[PDB]
RNA sequence: UGGGUGGUGGC
């Protein structure tokens, strides 16, 4: 569809760059910043893109042109993708894989199945449970500190303002 | 100031926050702080 | 070794600490005259259970 | 370790009866005779003296600490 | 003599676990490690050679100045602690463990470096092999008890493990796939391949893999017409037909492939299955078109001639295949006729002549500890250290240097590559982190004492996970005394973990040599004079994976060669081992064999020991004296012949009774006693093993169970896989080990129902629970399904009272040559970012003084760091846990490895066993405390004894755990008898003896006594039963478990709330909660989970072209669709800051997720 | 002041285990209840032991 | 596991920190007593508490 | 108030 889907904008000739709380600098021991890897891929093709503007500005030898070429192509398929069939993976600085943007996505611990269609929340809490037939059916013994730790917003009304003000007291 | 108790010798001395942490004795490095000034408390059950 | 205590007073309620006794043996109707109690038996109930 | 002073169950104070429990032991007693002539008679300060097992004459085998 | 009874085992078990202990499968092979393998990892490639001969722009200078290094002689000492100062002084394994040190010595080796003059650098610290306890190569395998007190050593540890970095790891055993053995697997259905014979190549010396030869039948069941068989190959890339490789090898000739294979000219059914093979063979007629045939697929390179093509082709038939063979040639005979029982026997099993073969015949693994390990790794590093050596020569021969060598080694290598190693264990050079075999080494456990002592002993099995097969996890059958049927964890690894018996021990590896003297020194017959047409019954023989020659009658010679390990000319560990069905005969010497040891029985009517033990009562008079009447240890008997060693290889071939009142056919019908089968079936049995006892076939954490031949055996395996957590006493050093988890209970009983099995871990005089006091009756309800009851009163006089210790660790950094750390107590000014604790607890000097009341929350170690170049320095302290109370035991201070400070702090409080805390009992009836009643209000027997611990009747009747009756029954006699009854299990100990001597000492006969309601007295209307019992207490808590969350800690990276205990974090209110929560329908409680307790995240929208680009300025209060100049049509939205992630994502890989806020069409 | 092979809670433990004479203890006050601020000579037996 | 394994209840407070159940209630939740886990979310609003009061109780 | 790997244990 025309102003949906155009079939030359399947070919890339501008990559965008993420803000960067998307590949946010992390403290590696509270001094320096191991940065993301998509920081250390970024800059693998603006590295890649230089040493593309430095052929065509000078003497090539014609497969220099194709081989940097390549190698554009290259770190622009592993910014998306690093599981590609038949080819050696992207590496890192420790012997470990690259975390692209599709590791990102797939996977149980990915964004939707591991934050997104659930995820960690808070309001919670969480021990180890005990018989006790001295109850009724729908009720749940509460240990204090628990009771302390989580709350419940009441609202100020008109018909509860005595006890609430005690639950301040 | 601390009684900084040797390892070795049992020795009780302190160290000026400088001295390199040694037995006076042996050469023994390993110290420990002794006991506070102040006294403990229990509740014995 | 230089210990210090106090010595306060308390019951059994707080802590058994304050345990007074030790042991206390208890029994009535030892021949079973009201059958309050109902033995379990294999066989028969008289010659199992001492006296 | 070293014995408690109550029994578990009961509560009569035994821990005085550990040297005269070994004392008796070194004449060639037996264990449960020895009981009996020390006065335990539940069996609650009988294991609270019988399976007792001994650390801390291990503990005085460090050659000073200090 | 007389009877053998069961105490004189027990003789012979005291003999055995008094010469080894336990660990001497870590020690005798890292024995055998430091005595001769490096010796031969350094004289396996001795020598490098690099040459710059001529052409030097030269004046036709041809000179072979050819370098050459020879390694030497190692040299081996104590180890030692340089120190920052620079000296140099005898390090200890205290001084190591306090130090965060590494227990590691001087691995010294000398260079020989000789030239060539052919015309036309000294003891160089190579590296630090870490060096574990109790060795012969630490110095603590020596030296007096006494001074061991003085040097801090318990006398009832043992080892066996290493030191790394401070802390203690191990080396679990792994288990690896045997090695050169003719296998024959068969293959599943969707294929057109269904037989396959397998094997996998490993050099003799070195145990390393090479090659790995497959055979794949061609052929599904009625597909595949051709019913032909190709090969597979080392360094090639396609199957390659049969007949092809085997006249590759050099046996051209139709007649005499069929005379190296085919055993009988009768056989007409597996012949006729033969003739395909050779018509379709038929196109390659001879040696050499051959070799250039196999040069066509497997890597010989391309306008590569046909000279050097088939060299190639030699070469890959030379080296890299069949390797572990021979690696020299002029053996095609050896070499084919291998490959000739190869086809005989894949032939055998396509017709099913025999079952396949599976996967889990014990026999057919073996085992990797901590030798064949170093071999490995070091061999890895050793020769990263060649072309290290290579590198720098190659730099200071161009310019011609005279090199001492000295400099010339940068020996972090070694050191670098074995502490990174045995620190996580992903094994292998740190740049082949992935593709390695994960998880080798790991943190001991010290939280009991029993713990430790299975955890020294535990294999684990490489499958991975990938396969959910239960094959493999079956407890397959050859597992009589070799693992623990019982122990294995509950989960994800079960099937898998194999914990190595009571009478397990690993053998070490020997000289084959030797044997292969034995084995010719009686005519065995050699390999080229073998016609099968002339001797179609001679009987083929194994040396761990060659078949050496044949030989007539096998059993003169095993009646010599049993009879010589029964001497002892051979190693007594070596496994000869007899077959009569095959016409073959094997001998193992393979390293890591699981052996045991049976009694010998007297397997020959040639006197009247037939039937009998051989063991006499003058061996057990001899192991009571402690000498021979002119030392006699374990080791006599090996070597007396009393007692032979088996692995699950010569498992196979041998005929058990179990205990020794059956050797002789015995005597009825009394119902107390057990019921053994008749074995009426050989009227007159060769008997040739007896078991020594058989409750050691457990495993260590399964012994302690008492009677454990009375459950259901699901029961026997949680009990073991629970004994490891109990709390006790788990070296008796606590007070000057510093250790991150340790904790003391208090008063720990040995159990009345101890076994005789627990003399030999100790545990009756380190026990780590009590006896407290069953009653096994419903009350208040307080114990439906496994809750319990638990007196206060018994637990305010100590019940299980729990001492509970923890050491922490900081160290100093240095951030430059002047710029480095300091532990000081900082101010509110100078200093940035304190924590939100005080800091009143701290001292002068940073450390708090010990004595000092301790909450958590405030700090112990404050580690400033001026920050480099007011407001200047950094508030870096290390804190106590937000959960912890006490008060502080000893606090260390010293110097680290780097030469800067170096701080440990050991904290300690106690905890009082209240609700919640998990119990256990010694057969699995588990729970928590339910209740906790005070001491009048228990019921109460006639005499006045309470109970202490109250288990359900409805935990019994299904769980079928009628051993836990026996127990509490058998500790209540040997209470009032005053003694501790053997429970050691498999005895003629009934119930009957139980229950007369009960009745007979003044009770009732099968355990009651009438009780009473605490609250009135009015006589329970049933007898209740009631007794002692041994419990323990398992590790957990609750007040390790108990959290809870208003809000707090968000990562950066997505602003959901963080995961784990430790900082905090929220709960996963995970899939199928939303699951359920959607059953339920009332979605507007899904819309408070999914936005409102989590990341609440707000954006905006352009309203044209539908995306978030619109940037927002709000207190100048402006917009801009800076794609549009839409400056109007703009809204926001409440979304997920993850899916607001999700699409910055799939912005910046192009694509568009525009969202109009109307529905369109 | 302790330096012992033993704990000091533990021995805590253990001295309040320890059986007193109380015979005439009934002169002798509730400790929560006594008129003083922290112990003195109206409700207290205060050991000091230095073995 | 199935639509009753979320189930609203009441608050009961006690000391002694664990969990306490009725023990008709083991069977839809599958719990036994040998160290179970069982979580406690909180409503945040008036809205999910009628929610639960009147569908998950 | 780190990340990121990896190990063992609980239901
Ligand atoms: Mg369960
Ligand atoms: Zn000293
Ligand atoms: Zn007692
Ligand atoms: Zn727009
Ligand atoms: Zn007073």
């Amino acid at each position: 569809n025309e102003d949906y889907a155009r079939p030359e904008w399947m070919i890339i000739t501008v990559l965008p760059v993420p803000p960067p709380q998307v590949r946010p600098s992390i403290a590696m021991d509270e001094t320096t910043q191991g940065q993301d890897d998509l920081t250390h891929k970024l800059s693998d093709i603006l590295k890649a893109n230089i040493n593309v503007q430095k052929l065509e500005m000078d003497g090539s030898p014609q497969h220099i042109i194709n081989e940097v070429e390549q190698l554009l192509q290259f770190h622009v398929a592993t910014y998306m993708d690093n599981d590609i069939a038949g080819q050696p993976q992207a590496l890192q600085k420790s012997g470990r894989p690259v975390k692209a943007i599709r590791a990102r996505l797939k996977g149980k611990e990915g964004r939707l199945r591991g934050n997104l269609m659930g995820k960690r929340v808070d309001f919670s809490a969480r021990t180890v449970i005990s018989g006790d037939p001295n109850l009724e059916l729908d009720q749940v013994g509460v240990p204090i500190s628990i009771a302390k730790t989580l709350s419940y917003p009441e609202t100020v009304t008109q018909y509860n303002i005595h006890r609430l003000t005690e639950y301040v007291r | 100031g601390v009684k900084y108790t040797c390892g070795a010798c049992a020795h009780n001395f302190s160290l000026n926050k400088s001295d390199p942490v040694r037995c006076k004795e042996c050469g023994h490095r390993v110290i420990y702080k002794a006991r506070t000034k102040r006294m403990i408390q229990f509740d014995a059950r | 070794l230089n210990i210090r205590c106090i010595a306060k007073k308390g019951i059994a309620k707080e802590h058994a600490k304050w345990s007074p006794c030790s042991a206390i043996a208890f029994e009535y109707d030892p021949h079973n005259k009201l059958k309050h109690t109902d033995f379990w038996f294999e066989v028969d109930a008289k010659k199992e259970w001492p006296d | 370790m070293i014995i408690p002073v109550r029994c578990f169950s009961c509560g009569k104070v035994v821990g005085d009866k550990w040297d005269a429990y070994l004392r008796l032991l070194e004449e060639g007693k037996q264990e449960g005779d020895a009981l009996d002539e020390l006065k335990l008679k539940r069996y609650c300060c009988r294991r609270m003296v019988l399976t007792h097992v001994d650390l801390i004459e291990k503990f005085l085998r460090y050659n000073p600490l200090e | 003599d007389d009877t053998i009874t069961t105490e004189d085992c027990w003789t012979v078990i005291s003999a055995f676990f008094e010469e080894k202990g336990l660990v001497s499968q870590q020690l005798d092979s890292f024995d055998e490690f430091m005595e001769t393998s490096i010796q031969d990892l350094v004289w396996e490639e001795p020598r490098l050679i690099l040459d710059q001969p001529a052409q030097h722009t030269n004046e036709k200078d041809n000179i072979n100045k050819r370098y050459e290094i020879r390694f030497g002689k190692i040299y081996l000492s104590r180890p030692t602690m340089t120190e920052a100062d620079g000296t140099t002084h005898a390090m200890f394994p205290q001084e190591a463990r306090l130090r965060n040190l590494t227990y590691s010595s001087p691995v010294y080796l000398d260079m020989e470096k000789s030239m060539f003059t052919s015309i036309d650098g000294n003891k160089v610290h190579i590296g630090k092999v870490p060096i574990m306890l109790r060795s012969k190569f630490c110095s603590l395998r020596t030296l007096d008890e006494v001074d061991l007190y003085k040097m801090k050593e318990c006398p009832y540890d043992m080892g066996g493990y290493f030191v790394i970095n401070g802390s203690e790891k191990v080396l679990i055993a792994q288990e690896r796939s045997a090695a050169n053995i003719v296998q024959v697997f068969k293959k599943a259905a969707p294929s057109p391949i269904s037989h396959v014979a397998e094997i996998r190549s490993a050099l003799e010396k070195g145990s390393r893999l090479i090659s790995t030869m497959q055979i794949k039948l061609y052929g599904r069941e009625d597909k595949g017409t051709g019913r032909t068989i190709k090969a597979t190959l080392p360094y090639v890339k396609q199957d390659i037909p049969i007949v092809i490789v085997f006249r590759a090898l050099g046996v051209v000739p139709d007649g005499e492939i069929l005379q190296h294979i085919c055993y009988d000219e009768n056989d007409w059914q597996m012949l006729e299955m033969l003739k395909p093979c050779i018509e379709e063979g038929f196109v390659i007629q001879d040696k050499e078109v051959a070799l250039d045939f196999i040069g066509r697929r497997g890597s010989a390179a391309l306008g590569i001639r046909r000279e050097k093509r088939i060299q190639y082709a030699k070469d890959i038939l030379q080296k890299e295949l069949l390797p572990h063979i021979t690696q020299e040639e002029g053996f095609e005979t050896r070499k084919t006729f291998f490959l000739g029982y190869m086809v005989n026997r894949l032939l055998l099993c396509a017709l099913e002549r025999k079952d396949q073969d599976d996967r889990d015949h014990f026999g057919k693994k073996r085992l990797d500890l901590a030798g064949p390990l170093l071999a490995n790794l070091f061999r890895i590093l050793f020769r990263k250290l060649t072309r290290e050596i290579y590198r720098y020569m190659q730099r200071c021969i161009e310019t011609d240097r005279d090199f001492n060598l000295n400099l010339a080694v940068k020996s972090t290598t070694i050191t670098s590559g074995l502490k990174y190693s045995l620190a996580t264990g992903n094994w292998g050079e740190q740049k082949k982190a992935m593709s390695s075999r994960a998880g080798v080494s790991q943190v001991l456990n010290r939280y009991t004492y029993s713990s430790t002592l299975s955890h020294l002993r535990r294999t684990n099995t490489p499958i991975g996970r990938d396969g959910k097969l239960a094959k493999p996890r079956q407890l397959h059958n050859t597992h009589w005394g070799l693992v623990c049927p019982a122990e294995t964890p509950e989960g994800q690894a079960c099937g898998l973990v194999k914990n190595l018996s009571l009478l397990s021990g690993i053998s070490i590896g020997s000289p084959s040599e030797p044997i292969i003297n034995f084995l010719e020194e009686w005519g065995m017959e050699p390999l080229e004079d073998y016609d099968p047409a002339q001797h179609t019954k001679s009987t083929r023989i194994f040396v761990n994976g060659v078949w050496t020659g044949i030989h007539r009658d096998p059993s003169m010679l095993v009646s010599t060669m049993r009879d010589l390990r029964r001497s002892g000319a051979i190693s007594p560990e070596v496994s000869i081992i007899r077959d009569i069905r095959e016409r073959e005969f094997k001998i193992f010497t393979d390293v890591g064999r699981v052996y045991r040891p049976l009694f010998i029985v007297e397997d020959d009517e040639s006197k009247d020991n037939k039937g009998e033990l051989r063991i006499t009562k003058e061996h057990i008079r001899k192991i009571q004296q402690g000498y021979d009447d002119d030392v006699y240890g374990w080791s006599s008997l090996v070597t007396s012949g009393v007692i032979e060693y088996v692995d699950g290889e010569e498992e196979e071939t041998i005929m058990i009774a179990m205990t020794p009142e059956d050797l002789q056919t015995r005597s009825l019908n009394d119902t107390a006693k057990r019921i053994k089968p008749e074995m009426s079936t050989s009227s007159h049995h060769t008997f040739t093993h007896c078991e020594i006892h058989p409750s050691m076939i457990l495993g260590v954490a399964a012994s302690i169970i008492p009677f454990p031949d009375h459950n259901q055996s699901p029961r026997n395996t949680y009990q073991s896989a629970m004994g490891k957590q109990a709390m006790g006493v788990f070296l008796t050093n606590y007070n000057v080990r510093m250790d991150t988890m340790a904790n003391i209970l208090y008063y720990p009983q040995k159990p009345l129902a101890k076994t005789q099995a627990m003399e030999y871990l100790k545990f009756r005089e380190l026990p780590a629970g009590q006896n407290a006091i069953v009653a096994i009756a419903c009350y208040s309800g307080y114990n439906q399904e496994d809750s319990m009851i638990m007196n206060q009163s018994s637990i305010d006089r100590g019940l299980f009272r729990s001492l509970f210790f923890r050491s922490y660790m900081d160290q100093e950094k240095r951030f430059g040559i002047s710029i480095v750390e300091e532990f000081e107590k900082p101010t509110r000014a100078t200093t940035l970012r304190l924590k939100h604790g005080t800091y009143e607890k701290l001292d002068e000097d940073g450390l708090i003084a010990p004595g000092v009341r301790v909450s958590g929350d405030d700090i112990i170690i404050g580690k400033t760091t001026p920050i480099p170049p007011y407001h200047t320095k950094r508030d870096a302290s290390t804190p106590l846990r937000s959960t912890e109370n006490g008060i502080v035991d000893q606090v260390l201070l010293t110097t680290n490895q780097e030469g800067l400070k170096f701080v440990k702090v050991r904290m300690r409080t106690t905890k009082v066993p209240q609700i919640g805390d998990k119990f256990a009992s010694r057969h699995g009836q588990k729970g928590t405390i339910g209740v906790t009643y005070r001491h009048e209000d228990m019921p109460f027997s006639a005499e006045g004894i309470v109970p202490d611990l109250i288990i359900n009747p409805h935990a019994i009747p299904s769980r079928m755990t009628v051993a836990h009756l026996i127990e509490c029954l058998l500790s209540k006699v040997g209470s009032i008898r005053g003694y501790e009854g053997d429970a050691t299990p498999f005895t003629d100990l009934t119930v009957d003896a139980v229950s007369n001597l009960l009745r007979d000492n003044g009770y009732q006969s099968r355990g009651f006594e009438v009780m009473y309601n605490g609250h009135t007295g009015k006589k329970l209307m049933a007898q209740v039963f009631f007794g002692p019992t041994y419990y323990q207490r398992l590790r957990h808590m609750v007040d390790d478990k108990i959290h809870a969350r208003a809000r707090g800690p968000v990562q950066v990276l997505t602003r959901q709330p963080v995961e784990g205990r430790s900082r905090d974090g929220g709960l996963r209110f995970g899939e199928m909660e939303r699951d359920c929560m959607i059953a339920h329908g009332a979605a507007g409680f899904l819309k408070e989970r999914l936005m409102e307790a989590s990341d609440a995240f707000r954006v905006h929208v352009c309203g044209i072209c539908g995306l978030m680009s619109v940037i927002a300025n709000l207190k100048k209060n402006q917009f801009e669709c800076r794609s549009c100049k839409n400056k109007t049509n703009i809204y926001q939205l409440h979304i997920p800051y993850a899916a607001k992630l999700l699409f910055q994502e799939l912005m910046a890989m192009n694509i568009a997720p525009r969202l109009y806020t109307e529905r369109s069409g | 002041m302790n330096t012992s092979v033993l704990a000091d809670e533990f021995i805590s433990h253990r001295l309040g285990l320890i059986p007193l004479v109380s015979e005439d203890v009934e002169e002798m006050k509730y400790s929560r209840d006594c008129t003083c601020e922290d112990y003195c000579d109206e409700c207290s037996v205060v050991l000091e032991l230095s073995a | 596991l199935h639509k009753m394994s979320m189930m609203a209840h009441r608050v009961k407070v006690m000391p002694y920190s664990t969990f306490r159940l009725n023990l008709s209630v083991t069977s839809p939740y599958n719990a036994d007593f040998d160290g179970d886990e069982m979580n406690l979310h909180v409503p945040q609003s008036e809205e999910t508490r009628a929610e639960l009061s009147q569908l998950c109780a």
